[PDB]
RNA sequence: AUCGAGAGGA
């Protein structure tokens, strides 16, 4: 905890970890934003994780369904 | 490209066991006659219980399971009755099953015992082993004074491969090669081995010279009968159940080339 | 050999000379690199904050 | 005692917990397996990240 | 729970064919012969009947799974000969061998009994 | 970005594999027309693979660089390893 | 120790510029394990010019264009003439051994222990038996294939 | 708790024994004669009769739920 | 020279193949690679 | 014909390094009529060989005694002339190795033709002059016969 | 539940795509108890097999051609080897060079290093086991056996 | 049903 949620990986990524009380209340009295880039964030929202089958998006060629 | 021609001795015939050798015959052959033995011949035993009292110290299904390992004389019987499958009948019918009953009650203050001889059958040809007219009757249970069994049994046809209560041998012994001379086995150390009841080797001669071109014959049988068939009642009936399964198997196999 | 020292001798070969080390219980690794006939270029330590 | 009729268990769509809205704990109440801490970080490493999504988010409370 | 019944191995359910002959298309002259509810005791007997024939160039079978009940037996013959006729064959032979030794074995218990 | 020049790997990654495969698979199992002949398949996995090897899934890969700009691969495009 | 190290690492991942790099998006690697490939496909091999001797290492990595009859026995007799005859060839094998002598120096550098033992993707030797054994390659015969070419 | 009906191993009827078992016993016979004497000789079913425990003895000790 | 073109062949698709992924967790995959030996080596 | 080689030995020693396996005995044999030395793995139990023995032994390419290639595939049901009707103990194996003296501008002057014949090893050599219908990766025949 | 998650465990995380483990470069399934000990004594050199055992086996291979091989000995009798069987189990045209686990260590130096006396040394040509015994070394979960070649 | 405690399995 003192290496790793010393680090700016976003509160919710660090109360996964360990401290998960003394974090998100340091990041509501300073009013810390979590962008969601980690895995653990999206984890916690239902939102598919950016890793492995999720470091990408799909797009419909419609100049192909032809 | 043919069968063979196997032939038959028999060195001891008792109606505890037949003791017989096949000679002449491939080892698939008689390790098949072996299995059918075991797995294929066909007997009665109980397979139906019907528990209308029982204050005895073990429950129903402890009880219906030592009845079913009862073995009932199936010598004749046997043949002519069907399976409860292909019966036409109801549940059951006396073209297909036996009915036993048992009734006992302890009254006076001696343990009682409920052996087989308390199985009372509607069929005097099906009766258990033991109580056929020396060799004590099979205990049911034993039962203190005041406690009571009152149950209805009925036996069905069925074999080996369904349950072992309807295995008719007490153990099949089976042998070939006495001498190791196929070399079948090898002994790190064949000075240490006894030598079978079948070797023909001198003492000092630990295991027959090897054969390179031998092959498996003279096979070695001693079929005990648990009490259910003759010893060879039970070997016959292998050979014919074999023999219908092969039948059978050739039906089928007809039909399915023609249909092609 | 992963202590002793590897050279490559004249002929172009990989040999292994077997020399005299020193292993300390303790550690100042910043004094002793700083001492006559100390190598510090291979001198070292397992104190990772050091 | 350990028979295996007494620890066979299975569960699609059955009882959920009140306070959290995820399967039940044990045989016994019909519960769901863990998908713990590990079992996470395994299919991270795989970057199954549907499978992931699925086990976390679409299979135990929605 | 999960416990078949016992019957399982040897009844063949409605809709099952007791054997299908399915050409093996790897080789010629050979046959895939897949027999349902049976076991070893038919399987090594017709087996070992069919090693006996110089027409059969191979002959083998297998349970695939010991708690599924049907074997296969693959037979492949040589060009004038055919599987099925050769598994025919061994399957005559068979009985042919079982009927001389029943009769024999029914001749050595008279003996045996008699004297 | 410029089209003209992709910097990311010409090859499709095993998770673009998987993602496309099971993405086309659900297209196809709620009644997407299918690029490929048929023989007898129904699965739509099946369907999927074939479509992958013939070069034929209608699907466009839309790679993120760390930058924040995009890549987008044609899933015909990219070089099927597996 | 295990949750600690997967906490520390989760979301470390290989982007699409190769990079690896956490969730801040600060760079851990510019190519992953220092060479951008994936720990599955790398095998055990060895490095044939580090332990020998200079000695050896001419004698084994030298191509010797001198001797006429070796080349006869190793090479056809096209390939022999104009191995022999063209310098343009023989210039090609020389700078061909220099940049062997220099990538010797730098796995001596690189490898101050004598240990050939490496990591790498494709094993050289095990696709070299691959394609003899595919091609029926006769060890025995004069091979068809120039040295330029293997060189090119 | 009672004696089994058959060897576990053969299907031998050992049912019939354990009385034949005892009195033999009681009789001043070893363990391997009075099992030799009921016949038992494999040692599968010389294993039956030789590891019974007859708990149903102790069971009758109770009385039982019915008059 | 037949040999020696596929062998060329041969390597470049190899290698090509021994490219890492990107999407690859090479973070979690390291600490579990990590950690795995962690549970077999002796604790005294 | 299809015959590699060809010549009689004599069993010189029968397992120097100890008996490795029970059925299988390596047999150090010389020639006379071309001084060639022989290794071989022979099954011992069905073709029992003893010291001194002294049988001929032929290097095939084929059975069949008109030139004509084999398959590789076991035909027990084939009728036509086989060479192996004239021989005892027969293996069928492929070379895996050919060895020489021979040095880097030099052709070699003596060979050693390596076979296995499924796992019972054998090494033949002697002058590269009779080992010339070796080649590595090629199917053989042993066909190897006792005489008195 | 779904097909996307179907298709996304078909891909990335079925068995035979996880044999080979990028924790330490090598297979993470082998052979095992029953199997490892039976093809160590399966693939020595005095193994020899009846036509109707070879049958038997060949029933249990799946990638069999259905070709029966040339038996190593034709005469007195008709004999295949564990070694001959097995090359029929081996996939491809793979090459691969293992030692048996008591190849002695001066048996490489002395004569005889291509024809093994203790049929150690193994060797897999053109996917047929040319000669040695096959062990944990060749089978097991180490860098450079013959599952990881296959692999 | 919840909470706790205890006993176990790998
Ligand atoms: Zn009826
Ligand atoms: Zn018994």
């Amino acid at each position: 905890r003192h290496g790793v949620n010393r680090q700016d990986t976003g509160p919710l990524m660090k109360c996964s970890f360990e401290e998960t009380v003394d974090v998100l209340m340091e990041a509501a009295a300073h009013g810390e934003s979590d962008p969601m880039k980690g895995v653990s964030e999206n984890i916690m929202l239902g939102q598919l994780a950016p890793a492995g089958t999720g470091c990408f998006d799909l797009l419909l060629d419609a100049e192909k369904c032809k | 490209p043919y069968a063979n021609q196997p032939t038959v001795r028999i060195t001891e015939l008792t109606d505890e066991n037949v003791k017989f050798i096949i000679e002449n015959t491939d080892l698939a052959v008689a390790n098949s006659i072996r299995r059918v033995f075991i797995a294929e011949v066909p007997i009665i035993a109980i397979d139906w219980v019907q528990i209308d009292a029982n204050s005895s110290v073990l429950h129903d299904e402890f009880i219906a399971h030592r009845l079913g390992l009862i073995p009932l004389t199936s010598d004749d019987i046997v043949d002519k009755l069907q399976y409860s499958r292909d019966c036409t009948c109801e549940e059951f019918c006396p073209e297909c099953s036996v009915e036993f009953t048992l009734d006992v009650r302890c009254n006076e203050d001696q343990t009682r015992h409920v052996t087989s001889r308390d199985l009372i059958s509607n069929s005097p040809r099906v009766i258990p082993v033991t109580s056929r007219n020396e060799q004590d009757d099979i205990l049911i249970v034993k039962l203190r004074k005041g406690q009571e069994l009152r149950l209805r049994a009925y036996a069905k046809k069925g074999f080996g491969k369904e349950h072992a209560k309807w295995n008719p041998t007490a153990g099949v012994a089976f042998e070939y090669d006495p001498d190791n001379a196929l070399r079948h086995t090898v002994y790190p150390k064949p000075e240490e081995w006894p030598k079978s009841e079948y070797s023909e080797l001198d003492e000092d001669e630990s295991q027959a010279p090897y054969d390179p071109n031998g092959k498996p014959e003279r096979f070695y049988y001693n079929v005990e009968s648990c009490g259910s068939l003759r010893p060879e009642t039970i070997v016959l009936s292998a050979l014919s159940g074999l023999k219908k399964k092969l039948s059978d198997l050739q039906t089928q196999l007809s039909h399915e080339i023609q249909s092609d | 050999d992963n202590k002793k020292k590897i050279i490559i001798t004249e002929d172009g070969e990989f040999k292994a000379l077997q020399e005299w080390i020193l292993e300390t219980d303790g550690v100042s690794l910043m004094r002793v690199l700083s001492e006559k006939d100390v190598d510090p270029v291979r001198t070292t330590s397992n104190d990772i904050v050091e | 005692k350990h028979m295996v009729d007494d620890k066979i268990h299975s569960r699609a769509r059955g009882p959920i917990q009140i306070l959290n809205r995820q399967p039940m704990e044990g045989r016994s109440r019909d519960g769901g397996l863990r998908f713990g801490e590990m079992e996470r970080d395994c299919q991270i490493a795989h970057g199954a990240a549907q499978f992931l999504r699925e086990r976390l988010f679409e299979a135990s409370d929605p | 729970m999960n416990a078949p019944p016992a019957f399982e191995s040897f009844l063949l359910f409605e809709g099952e064919k007791k054997i299908t002959i399915n050409k093996d298309t790897k080789v010629p002259n050979a046959c895939l012969f897949t027999i349902n509810k049976e076991d070893h005791t038919l399987g090594n007997i017709i087996k070992s009947q069919l090693l006996k024939d110089p027409q059969v160039l191979f002959a083998g079978y297998k349970v695939p799974h010991p708690l599924e009940h049907k074997i296969i037996i693959r037979v492949q013959t040589t060009p004038d000969y055919s599987p099925q006729e050769a598994f025919t064959n061994a399957i005559t032979d068979l009985i042919s061998e079982l009927s001389l030794l029943e009769e024999r074995f029914r001749v050595a218990i008279k003996d045996k009994q008699e004297g | 970005q410029a089209n003209q020049k992709r910097i990311t790997t010409p090859y499709m990654t095993k998770y673009e594999r998987a993602r496309v495969l099971g993405t086309r698979a659900l297209q196809i199992a709620m009644c997407a027309p299918v690029m490929v002949e048929l023989e007898g398949e129904t699965d739509p996995l099946l369907i999927a693979m074939k479509e992958l090897k013939a070069r034929k899934i209608p699907i466009i890969i839309r790679r993120y660089l760390p930058d924040g700009s995009y890549e987008d691969w044609g899933v015909d495009e990219l070089i099927i390893s597996d | 120790i295990q949750r600690r190290l997967i906490k520390s690492m989760e979301s470390v991942m290989v982007k699409y510029d190769a990079t690896v790099r956490n969730s801040i998006n600060q760079v851990v690697q510019l190519r992953y394990g220092e060479d951008g490939l994936a720990g599955e496909s790398v095998e055990f091999q060895n490095l044939a010019t580090l332990k020998p001797s200079n000695k050896a290492f001419e004698k084994k990595f030298r191509f010797d264009y001198t001797n006429e009859r070796a080349l006869r026995r190793t090479l056809q007799e096209d390939l022999v003439k104009d191995v022999l005859s063209n310098a343009h060839i023989q210039n090609e094998l020389e700078r061909e051994f220099e940049r062997m002598r220099e990538d010797r120096e730098v796995l001596r550098v690189i490898f101050p222990t004598g240990d050939s033992k490496v990591v790498l993707p494709c094993n050289l030797l095990r696709m070299i038996w691959n394609a003899q054994k595919i091609f029926h390659i006769n060890p025995r015969l004069p091979s068809d294939l120039h040295p330029i070419k293997v060189v090119e | 708790m009672i004696i089994p009906v058959r060897c576990f191993t053969c299907g031998k009827i050992v049912g019939n024994k354990w009385e034949a078992y005892l009195g033999l016993l009681q009789a001043e016979y070893t363990e391997g004669d009075a099992l030799d004497a009921l016949g038992l000789k494999r040692y599968c079913c010389r294993r039956m009769l030789l590891a019974h425990v007859d708990l149903i003895e102790k069971l009758l000790n109770y009385a039982p739920l019915e008059k | 020279g037949e040999a020696f073109d596929w062998l060329l062949g041969e390597i470049e698709s190899k290698f090509n193949q021994a490219i890492a992924h990107p999407g690859e967790m090479v973070g979690a995959l390291a600490a579990q690679s990590l950690g795995e030996p962690a549970t077999q080596m002796t604790l005294n | 014909a299809g015959i590699l080689f060809e010549d009689i030995f004599d069993v010189k020693d029968i397992d120097p390094e100890g008996k490795k396996f029970d059925r299988v005995s390596r047999l150090h044999c010389e020639s006379e009529s071309f001084k060639m030395d022989l290794i071989l793995d022979v099954n011992i139990q069905i073709y029992p060989v003893d010291l001194g023995d002294k049988f001929r032994l032929v290097i095939a390419s084929t059975l069949y005694e008109d030139g004509t290639l084999d398959d590789g595939e076991y035909n027990p049901t084939d009728d036509r002339p086989s060479r192996a009707d004239q021989f005892e103990y027969v293996m069928y194996g492929k070379v895996y190795r050919i060895e020489g003296d021979e040095t880097s501008t030099e052709a070699a002057t003596r060979l050693s033709a390596y076979v296995s014949y499924g796992g019972l090893l054998m090494r033949l050599q002697g002058d590269a002059n009779n080992l010339h219908g070796f080649e590595v990766d090629s199917r053989v025949y042993l066909l190897m016969k006792k005489l008195a | 539940q779904s097909l996307e998650t179907r298709a996304e465990i078909q891909e990335l995380a079925m068995v035979p795509r996880m044999i080979v483990t990028p924790q330490s470069n090598r297979p993470v399934m082998g052979i095992v108890q029953d199997t490892l000990t039976a093809v160590r004594k399966f693939t020595k050199r005095d193994v020899f097999l009846e036509r109707g055992e070879v049958m038997n086996l060949l029933m249990f291979l799946s990638t069999w051609d259905g070709k029966v091989p040339q038996p190593a000995i034709l005469k007195p009798r008709p004999l295949w080897t564990g070694k001959q069987i097995f090359s029929l189990i081996i996939p491809g045209h793979i090459n691969c060079i293992r030692t048996h686990s008591t190849h002695p260590d001066d048996e490489d130096s002395g004569p005889y290093k291509h024809i093994s006396p203790g049929d150690t040394k193994v060797v897999v040509e053109n996917g047929e086991l040319i000669m040695g015994i096959l062990c944990k070394k060749s089978l097991g979960t180490s860098a450079g056996s013959l599952v990881h070649i296959s692999y």
